[PDB]
């Protein structure tokens, strides 16, 4: 949508690892799947 | 108990330094002003604080010296003083003291003794590795008490021992002591002392006794002339701290580490590693007394003080003998073959005996310890392998045996067993300090909430001072303060309690002190500016501040001194210092009607006085010299920063040579030099007090000299004078004023032609609406006006001095500048000294390269100041010498018919005046009086006619209608000669039937 919503800070974490890439898990049974993000 | 009042005692020399009158600012211990001092007569340890000062007036000579000794035994080095009729022996050395020490009568210092109805007044300080002694001896007149007055005391020795002088005691020598000498303590005080000519301080000031006291300080001088002076600022304290952190809640494992039941064996120690937790002890200290508890880093108590990012645990059981083993650099089986400490290890090693609980009777052989391996065990480092050990040189083949033995062998652990070998707990703690974010502390502890007070605060890290009120705000629930448009808290959000409370800057404001003039009294009144009265004699509320001393009158007076919105003080006359709202003035009401007029029917000739500046002092400055004066470092060092120092040569040079030009506009508007004829009669009019007199060698006339008589080197800073003198200044208003009597204005436009001066002002007078008649039938009164006005400017001008206060203004502006641009070469900027010779002899040139460095910066922006005020100053000058061309163009050149330009009043004539730096123009201005009323029509009807005045207005006295001119009643009967008839009968308004002749 086109409007303004502004995100609130949820959890800051004093992890101090230097992240290079990420990957998103999702909750597929070996039942099809598919969730668009 | 005697107490007596200081008085003015007590004041001196701060340093050697000689001065002639002049008024000197010091800020050193001295003895405040009506103090409280202790009149003393077993002797216990008078403290000698910072210093003391000693009055005795003892003739008998019971006091024979002081003993400044810290403890008055032969402990410690011990001052002692002798002042026998002899010789004054200021000895320190050793000295053994008697049970009883009194006479019968390393470091030593001989001298002249100090004795000689005598107020020997002493003053003992000690600083910097310095014990000075002040002395006076005055003869006093019969009294008991400090006399009142002012004495100097002179410095009389200084002593290099430097030593810690905490008591003071006065040396006894015979038992009763009755001796009449006054103790006063000390402090760190600033004061204003007046040297006069013989280089002796004749008076001094406290600054912080009295709010006038303060304004002396303030201004640098004795006598404060009648105003309001800013003085100081007024700050509210914060009374209370307070720190708040969030709710103690979760905590580190501690009870676990201990308390586990089983601590497994050393040979295989258990490591605990704990993080991001609320540290807390108090369970730690709660459990059972510990054997031994010692703690390599840090202190016990400084452990909450430092946090720590990872705190590493280690438990196992041992021998209570083998625990001498674990710490660094111990040798031993445990501590090379179990666990060894680093050399360097930070941490806490805590043992506490375990029988209780772990020692069985039967033999508790769980806990195991190794004793064979193969080398010492590198720090921190935990071998769990056991296979078996090799100590032939056959191969063990995997059995043991004959030179084949296991690894491990247990304790034997049974309550029976004595100390030194009954089992210890021991807990390790490590403590490893990495650079990446910690996140790990111990108790952060919390006050408890002060509100509506001035307190110092540090809100979840966020530290502040302020005022905490209630607010209405609503934050959000992840916000924790709040920001304004300036980027300044304004609220917070406690963390305990989530609570939005506002922070209020504490009240401060300046201090102002209403006085009148010193010589008329020595009450002042104080304006607290922006502060409610509640914050801080007779105390009132204006929209200015607070104002105390001064009591509010209903009625209203002219402003003397401003204070604020619509509130002036005047010392009107116990009574005192009076606050009343300002009277704008005398309220008239004209009484205006549909047909009544008044016209003037006298007249009055008024002579009035415009000063105005024309030029400044003109200054040169040599950017080199003063920045650096002799040293040619400074020059090369100054070479770097590029050419300021040409910009500021220009800007001055362009300063000057406007100067020039402003006094050239201003006064050479003829080309001319006109002289006024011998014979010095002008119809009556008496011009002696403005022509110049040929008597006194200056040729300036009475008013001239009144005006000069009133108003009336360095490093690199040059005065130069002006390209006119004054005498040339003198000969061009001569040349005006002869101008003006001679030819009127017509030697401004063109050739001076000569006119008599009785019809050049019946020209005026017609320029100003009046007619001739009037002129030449009063000239002997007009005269006479004239010459009154011209003998009262000079009483005006002589007995008011403010009248002059513009161009006096100017000069004293010159003379602070140039004074502050000196000034601030004492001033250090930062650097060890303001002397660059001694910064170059004592630093070496890499260290003093700074420290020059510090210098030329600071130096060079006072000079950049110094410049841009006089820039604007000159503009202003320069503005005031445009407005002075143009008043001298059409006020005395010319007639002007603007209104208030050339005086106040109907502008007649304009007589320029030569003042030090600045004109002075007399302004003859035409005044009407004695107003009468009549009544008055629009136009007269005769004949079906309407008639209309041709010049004036038509007037009745009440049964008679005549036309008179505006300005002066002069009734002439109603002819066609002065009427017009332009018109019928019916159309205009307040027409009145009448009779016109021909
Ligand atoms: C007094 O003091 C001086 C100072 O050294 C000393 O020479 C002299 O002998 C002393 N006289 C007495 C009274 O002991
Ligand atoms: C102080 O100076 C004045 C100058 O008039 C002089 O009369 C007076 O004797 C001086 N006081 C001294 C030298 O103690
Ligand atoms: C902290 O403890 C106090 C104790 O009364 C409680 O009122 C407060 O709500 C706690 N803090 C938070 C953020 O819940
Ligand atoms: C001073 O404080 C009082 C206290 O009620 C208040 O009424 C008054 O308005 C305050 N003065 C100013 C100038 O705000
Ligand atoms: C008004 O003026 C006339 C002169 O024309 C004089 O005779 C008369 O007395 C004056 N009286 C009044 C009304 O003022
Ligand atoms: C002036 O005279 C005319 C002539 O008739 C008359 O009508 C008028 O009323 C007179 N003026 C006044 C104010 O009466």
């Amino acid at each position: 949508p086109q409007g303004f919503s502004a995100l609130e800070p949820l959890v800051d974490l004093p992890i101090g690892i230097n992240i290079t890439r990420f990957q998103t898990l999702l909750a597929l049974h070996r039942t099809a799947g598919a969730a668009a993000y | 108990q005697s107490y007596t009042n200081s008085f003015t005692r007590g004041v001196y020399y701060p340093d050697k330094v000689f001065r002639s009158s002049v008024l000197h600012s010091t800020h050193d211990l001295f003895l405040p002003f009506f103090s409280n001092v202790t009149w003393f007569h077993d002797n216990p340890a008078l403290p000698f604080n910072d210093g003391v000062y000693f009055a005795s007036t003892e003739k008998s000579n019971i006091i024979r010296g002081w003993i400044f000794g810290t403890t008055l035994d032969s402990k410690t080095q011990s001052l002692l003083i002798v002042n026998n009729a002899t010789n004054v022996v200021i000895k320190v050395c050793e000295f053994q003291f008697c049970n009883d020490p009194f006479l019968d009568v390393t470091f030593e210092y001989v001298s002249q003794p100090f004795l000689m109805k005598n107020l020997r007044e002493f003053v003992f300080k000690n600083i910097d590795g310095y014990f000075k002694i002040y002395s006076k001896h005055t003869p006093i007149n019969l009294e008991r008490d400090l006399p009142q007055g002012f004495s100097a005391l002179e410095p009389l020795v200084d002593l290099p021992i430097g030593i810690n002088i905490t008591r003071f005691q006065t040396l006894l020598a015979l038992t009763a002591g009755a001796a009449a000498y006054y103790v006063g303590y000390l402090q760190p005080r600033t004061f204003l002392l007046k040297y006069n000519e013989n280089g002796t301080i004749t008076d001094a000031v406290d600054c912080a006794l009295d709010p006038l006291s303060e304004t002396k300080c303030t201004l640098k001088s004795f006598t404060v002339e009648k105003g309001i002076y800013q003085t100081s600022n007024f700050r509210v304290q914060p009374t209370e701290s307070i720190v708040r952190f969030p709710n103690i809640t979760n905590l580190c494992p501690f009870h676990e580490v201990f308390n586990a039941t089983t601590f497994a064996s050393v040979y295989a120690w258990n490591r605990k590693r704990i993080s991001n937790c609320v540290a807390d002890y108090s369970v730690i200290y709660n459990f059972a007394p510990f054997f031994a508890f010692k703690c390599y880093g840090v202190s016990p108590t400084k452990l909450n003080d430092l946090c720590f990012t990872n705190v590493y645990a280690d438990s196992f059981v041992i021998r209570g003998n083998e625990v001498s083993q674990i710490a660094p650099g111990q040798t031993g089986n445990i501590a090379d073959y179990n666990y060894k400490l680093p050399d360097d290890f930070t941490g806490c090693v805590i043992a506490w005996n375990s029988n209780k609980l772990d020692s069985k009777p039967s033999g508790n052989y769980n806990y195991r310890y190794r004793l064979l391996r193969k080398s010492k065990l590198k720090p921190f480092e935990r071998d769990i392998s056991t296979e078996i050990y090799q100590a032939g040189n056959k191969p063990c083949n995997g059995v043991a045996g004959p030179n084949c033995y296991s690894p491990l062998q247990s304790y034997g652990f049974r309550p029976t067993y004595g100390v030194g070998h009954q089992p210890y707990r021991v807990v390790v703690l490590s403590f490893e300090l990495l650079h990446a974010p910690a996140t790990v502390c111990g108790p952060k502890k919390s006050t408890n909430l002060v509100k509506n007070k001035c307190v110092n605060f540090n809100f979840n890290g966020l530290t502040g001072t302020g005022v905490l009120t209630e607010s209405n705000k609503k934050f959000l629930p992840f916000q924790q303060f709040g920001r304004d448009i300036a980027d300044t808290t304004d609220a917070v959000r406690d963390p305990q309690t989530l609570e939005i409370l506002d922070i209020t800057p504490c009240s401060f404001g300046g201090v102002s002190v209403i006085t009148p003039g010193t010589n008329t009294s020595n009450q002042v009144a104080v304006l607290y500016q922006g502060v409610n009265c509640t914050e801080v004699s007779n105390v009132f509320q204006t929209r200015a501040g607070c104002l105390i001393g001064a009591e509010y009158v209903n009625n209203s007076y002219e402003c003397d001194i401003p204070i604020g919105a619509g509130i002036c003080a005047s010392y009107q006359t116990s009574q005192s210092i009076i606050a009343y709202t300002m009277s704008l003035g005398a309220e008239n009401s004209v009484a205006y009607s549909n047909n009544s007029i008044a016209i003037p029917t006298n007249f009055t000739i008024s002579v009035t006085t415009e000063i105005l500046p024309v030029s400044m002092t003109k200054t040169s400055v040599d950017c080199t010299m003063y920045i650096c004066g002799d040293s040619t470092e400074c020059s090369n060092l100054l070479l770097q920063y590029g050419s300021f120092c040409t910009q500021l040569k220009r800007a001055l040079t362009g300063i000057a040579v406007e100067q020039d030009k402003n006094t050239q506009e201003v006064f050479a508007q003829v080309k001319q030099i006109y002289k006024t004829p011998p014979i010095k009669y002008f119809g009556g009019f008496n011009f002696s007090q403005i022509l110049p007199d040929p008597s006194k060698p200056s040729k300036r006339s009475p008013i001239e000299d009144l005006l000069f008589n009133k108003v009336t080197k360095f490093n690199g800073l040059t005065v130069l004078p002006p390209l006119l003198t004054d005498e040339m200044i003198a000969q061009y208003t001569s040349a005006l004023l002869a101008g003006t009597i001679t030819s009127g204005w017509t030697f401004g436009a063109g050739p001076a032609l000569q006119i008599p001066f009785p019809m050049q002002m019946a020209y005026r007078f017609n320029g100003i609406g009046v007619t001739q008649n009037v002129l030449y039938e009063n000239q002997k009164l007009i005269a006479n006006q004239f010459n009154s006005a011209i003998g009262k400017i000079q009483d005006s001008l002589s007995s008011t001095p403010s009248a002059l206060g513009k161009l006096q203004d100017v000069v004293n502006h010159n003379a602070q500048a140039l004074n502050t641009l000196v000034k601030q070469l004492s001033s250090k900027f930062g650097a060890i000294s303001s002397v660059l010779n001694d910064i170059l002899s004592r630093l070496d040139p890499p260290e003093a390269e700074v420290q020059i460095d510090r210098l030329i910066t600071g130096r060079l922006q006072s000079l950049q100041t110094y410049v841009t005020q006089q820039l604007i100053r000159a503009a202003e000058i320069r503005a005031s010498a445009n407005l002075a061309a143009t008043k001298m163009s059409e006020c005395v050149l010319g007639q002007s018919k603007r209104v208030d330009f050339c005086g106040k009043g109907y502008h007649l004539m304009s007589f320029p005046q030569s003042a030090p730096h600045g004109v002075v123009f007399l302004h003859v201005t035409y005044v009407p009086a004695q107003e009468k009323n009549f009544t008055t029509a629009p136009a007269i009807c005769h004949d079906g006619k309407a008639h209309f005045p041709r010049e004036g207005v038509f007037v009745s006295n009440g049964t008679h209608w005549f036309v008179t001119q505006r300005n002066f009643y002069e009734p002439q009967i109603i002819t066609t000669d002065n009427t017009f008839v332009s018109g019928n009968c019916d159309v205009v308004i307040g027409i009145v039937n009448n009779t016109v002749y021909d």
